[PDB]
RNA sequence: CAGUCCGCGGAGAAGCCAUACCGGAAGGAGUGGUGGAGCCGACUGAAGUGCGGAUGCCGGCAUGAGUAACGAUAAAAGAAGUGAGAAUCUUCUUCGCCGUAAGGACAAGGGUUCCUGGGGAAGGGUCGUCCGCCCAGGGAAAGUCGGGACCUAAGGUGAGGCCGAACGGCGCAGCCGAUGGACAGCAGGUCAAGAUUCCUGCACCGAUCAUGUGGAGUGAUGGAGGGACGCAUUACGCUAUCCAAUGCCAAGCUAUGGCUAUGCUGGUUGGUACGCUCAAGGGCGAUCGGGUCAGAAAAUCUACCGGUCUGCCUCAGACGUAUCGGGAGCCGAAGUUGGAAACGCGACGGUGCCAAGAAAAGCUUCUAAACGUUGAAACAUGAUUGCCCGUACCGCAAACCGACACAGGUGUCCGAGUGUCAAUGCACUAAGGCGCGCGAGAGAACCCUCGUUAAGGAACUUUGCAAUCUCACCCCGUAACUUCGGAAGAAGGGGUCCCCACGCUGCGUGGGGCGCAGUGAAUAGGCCCAGGCGACUGUUUACCAAAAUCACAGCACUCUGCCAACACGAAC
RNA sequence: CAGGUGAGCUAAGCAUGACCAGGUUGAAACCCCCGGGGGCGGAGGACCGAACCGGUGCCUGCUGAAACAGUCUCGGAUGAGU
RNA sequence: UGUAGGCGAACGAGCCCUGAGUAGGUCGUUGUUCGUGAAACGAUGACUGAAUCCGCGCGGACCACCGCGCAAGGCUAAAUACUCCCAGUGACCGAUAGCGCAUAGUACCGUGAGGGAAAGGUGAAAAGAACCCCGGGAGGGGAGUGAAAGAGAACCUGAAACC
RNA sequence: AGCUGGAGAUACGCUUUGACUCGGGGAUGUCCGAAUGGGGAAACCCACCUCGUAAGAGGUAUCCGCAAGGAUGGGAACUCAGGGAACUGAAACAUCUCAGUACCUGAAGGAGAAGAAAGAGAAUUCGAUUCCGUUAGUAGCGGCGAGCGAACCCGGAUCAGCCC
């Protein structure tokens, strides 16, 4: 009975990657959200 | 130059069994590449490489004291030599 | 809490705990017991200032209660070991269970779960000396496998360029982008743990250089060919691979009542090199010349056009010699004959069909420019070079997605035998793998999955819902109706096993035999009459509705003359 | 209401690869004897039935083995397929 | 150890002209209290389009007079705002309070954007329990150390439910 | 005179020709990131050009400009600007308010903005801009409803006007 999570490494990556994040204006938002909120993760790639 | 590559020798019952056979495996740093290494071989014990072979390898994943972390990634390096084998005489006395 | 007084305190503060005392109450004292470092009383000031409730919040602990369960009904039993302790860990011998899997290999995806030595808190639905858990230490090797240093599809980009309050939206070339194209090795051995990687044997690839032959033409981001492709069927040869035997080889017995082997068990070739050896199948026509208007121009290469005469090439695979391996076994034997046979190989085969079935580089062939034409192209041998990333282990699952050691799902490949028309089906079983991590009794009511059932047979009930009954193959025989195809497996009846003789290519013909019974066990249609609705195959409400819904060919209206009507859109 | 995050589930599209045991039926076309008989051929949103895809009816499950399943039964199964 | 006071550095930071496609206007609109209101003025999208010093804009429809002022070119500290960070201070909190954190944007939850915890206390000083006993342990009893082991590392007190 | 990071642990040792530690400069500074040789799924792949012995070093994005030399990105709140809500109040609800609030986006600094009168204004006064008090809930705006709400005078903080 197929669950919601299928993995897969290049669609990780490709979606919520740092690189992908960084080509739009929003994902730069989230990249300075996450810098100032501090996490020590920041994106998919660590 | 190139003694700054080889990280250390590798120890363990097969790196021995092996040195018997002539062959001779260390650890280099993971950033190496084979020519390089090769050439530091070539360089630190003046004796010829003919076989040659490279393997990255992650650290085990250790933790202490609650506390769960990496350890460093080596890059296991092992090269076989021509009949003028031998190296440094530095078997297992 | 604050200001100011009064003071107290390791001969012991607050806090905590009992207490029959005290004020009208909120309250406050006395004494005792912990406690061990700050604190009471009075006056004043300020407040986050008085809790039983909000299916209030954080927290701890109850009741249900030693109750329900311990996660598939594929069962387990004895010995022997270890050990502080064993129903459970180790080993041995039986047992049972999967076997187009419940075996094996991969991709994901996980990340040390792999191996060795140790451990026993907690995780393990019980135990635990064990583990996929804890500790420490090892294991992971590539010029040839996958990717990259090559190419392109969708898609995403995108100097220039087109737009747009901003951020941005597009967008030719080019570039990225495998799921596809392209491309050089196989056989064997083995750590505790890696293997087309390492070792052993022997190949190939490209590159550089040298020796020599040759001793001169090379011949581009440009042209051309080609690479380059659908589906269903289907002929011929063959391999993988499996079956048989009084073929060979290997080893020993046997006994129970018998067989003395013609019985039993096991094995019965992989690679490479070389052949005036056998071989289906497959490919291919061949130059001379003309025209500019064709490929930007070029061109000796293509296209167009005219003239000109079975054969070549090829090995799938087989057979022999050699060799190198492997090889049952107590270091090394044999390797035969007959048959079966792929979706694999020959091949890019034939034939039919209509829905008319990528691109691009590598590659072959041409010239442009340029470099030379007494140190070419190419070939032969020797030598030299061979970069990066991945490879452990799990990988239909106890190691991935399901909060779990979860009855769920998870793409691709291989998947033996006996029998049965066939088969990947059904039953048993090889290899291999496992008994599903609480057990032991007992044999009440009740409940779940089941077996048989007198007589009756649908009386039951909303309804024959459920459970029977029917069951595979062969022969005979089958209606109203029909769009002539069908209804049709209509219905209904008959056979089915063993032996012998005979005929034909396992069938048919006769005869005999045994039982209650002969698709003997497993898989394996109940059927008919008559309506309604929808023609039909199909599609649907993930998880209460699969239908008469939806779609469908066919039909009709109507629009739309090409920057078409129509739609997405900050947007000439 | 605003600006984001999500097509890794699911609803479709596109590019590109792959999969569908076995058995039944016997359309054209083609060829003979007179549309009919024979051969031959191998067509289908054809038949039966494994994978696989799907969920038809009861039951069980209902503080589940499972937040939608299980046994049995059933639909398709070369196509509008997976 | 500081505090008052004092010294203190090679390098170190820090006070005839005077702005036109515009002023003006019509149409759409808007800001200051300005919602078409009698609606001036600025402000611009579209179309238009003056004057020069006896000249131009305003004085809230508009006119005359009377006053204020020179547009269509630019630069310009300081007083002003905030507080990632530093010091000081508090009729602020003191482990459910106080920042979410006595530290952690961690663990954990989520494909993601994102959400998001509990927190603490030996003792003066480790002197952190030699050694003996029962137990594989774990745990415990003695002995010692220590003022206290009525502190012993599940280490301040140790209330209530509850056993 | 000790030091040898937290870190509590051993060993190895450094220091009175000055350690440590503290203030001040220097020098190294792998890869990602505006990332900028080219690619990309950040932290990894693949190149080219000069030094040329080699190990090793430097350059290789775009925009403005001859040329120096600037720019890209980041920054808690604060500033200005281009866009611009809706709950909500109105006891319904359109104008209205909620509000130029929230939010998005751009530019920039330690601030920014604004600023040196074709002004306010009604005394023929004032004489840049910003900020506080006040005038004052006055004027006024408003389905003249809910509600919305100045400015001058005056008092302070700071006061520089310079250039084409
Ligand atoms: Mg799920
Ligand atoms: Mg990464
Ligand atoms: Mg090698
Ligand atoms: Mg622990
Ligand atoms: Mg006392
Ligand atoms: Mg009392
Ligand atoms: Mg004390
Ligand atoms: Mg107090
Ligand atoms: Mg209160
Ligand atoms: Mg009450
Ligand atoms: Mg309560
Ligand atoms: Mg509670
Ligand atoms: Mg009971
Ligand atoms: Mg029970
Ligand atoms: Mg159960
Ligand atoms: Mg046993
Ligand atoms: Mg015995
Ligand atoms: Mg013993
Ligand atoms: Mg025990
Ligand atoms: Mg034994
Ligand atoms: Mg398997
Ligand atoms: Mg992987
Ligand atoms: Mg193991
Ligand atoms: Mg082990
Ligand atoms: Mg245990
Ligand atoms: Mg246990
Ligand atoms: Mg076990
Ligand atoms: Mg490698
Ligand atoms: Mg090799
Ligand atoms: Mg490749
Ligand atoms: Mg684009
Ligand atoms: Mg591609
Ligand atoms: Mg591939
Ligand atoms: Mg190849
Ligand atoms: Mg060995
Ligand atoms: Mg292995
Ligand atoms: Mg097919
Ligand atoms: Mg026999
Ligand atoms: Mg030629
Ligand atoms: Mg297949
Ligand atoms: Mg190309
Ligand atoms: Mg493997
Ligand atoms: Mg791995
Ligand atoms: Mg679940
Ligand atoms: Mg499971
Ligand atoms: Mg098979
Ligand atoms: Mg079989
Ligand atoms: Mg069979
Ligand atoms: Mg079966
Ligand atoms: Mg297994
Ligand atoms: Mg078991
Ligand atoms: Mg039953
Ligand atoms: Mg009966
Ligand atoms: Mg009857
Ligand atoms: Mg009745
Ligand atoms: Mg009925
Ligand atoms: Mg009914
Ligand atoms: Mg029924
Ligand atoms: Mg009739
Ligand atoms: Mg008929
Ligand atoms: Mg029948
Ligand atoms: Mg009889
Ligand atoms: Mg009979
Ligand atoms: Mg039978
Ligand atoms: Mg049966
Ligand atoms: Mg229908
Ligand atoms: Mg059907
Ligand atoms: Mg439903
Ligand atoms: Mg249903
Ligand atoms: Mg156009
Ligand atoms: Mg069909
Ligand atoms: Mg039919
Ligand atoms: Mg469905
Ligand atoms: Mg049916
Ligand atoms: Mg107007
Ligand atoms: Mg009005
Ligand atoms: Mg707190
Ligand atoms: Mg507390
Ligand atoms: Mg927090
Ligand atoms: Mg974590
Ligand atoms: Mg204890
Ligand atoms: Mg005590
Ligand atoms: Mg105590
Ligand atoms: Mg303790
Ligand atoms: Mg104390
Ligand atoms: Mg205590
Ligand atoms: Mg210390
Ligand atoms: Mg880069
Ligand atoms: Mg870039
Ligand atoms: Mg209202
Ligand atoms: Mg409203
Ligand atoms: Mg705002
Ligand atoms: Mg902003
Ligand atoms: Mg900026």
């Amino acid at each position: 009975m197929k669950r919601t999570y299928q993995p897969n490494n290049r669609k990780r990556a490709k979606t919520h990657g740092f690189r992908a994040r960084m080509k739009t204006k929003s994902g730069r938002n989230i990249l300075a959200r996450r810098r100032a909120k501090g996490r020590h993760q920041l994106t998919v790639s660590d | 130059s190139h003694y700054d590559i080889l990280q250390a020798p590798v120890i363990s019952e097969k790196a021995y069994s092996a040195m018997e056979r002539g062959v001779y495996s260390f650890w280099v740093s993971p950033k190496a590449t084979k020519t390089e290494i090769k050439d530091a071989i070539q360089q630190a014990f003046g004796v010829r490489v003919i076989g040659i072979s490279t393997m990255n390898v992650p650290g085990k994943r250790k933790r202490v004291g609650r506390f769960i972390g990496q350890r460093n990634d080596r890059k296991k390096a092992i090269v076989r030599l021509a009949e003028g084998q031998s190296i440094e005489a530095l078997a297992g006395q």
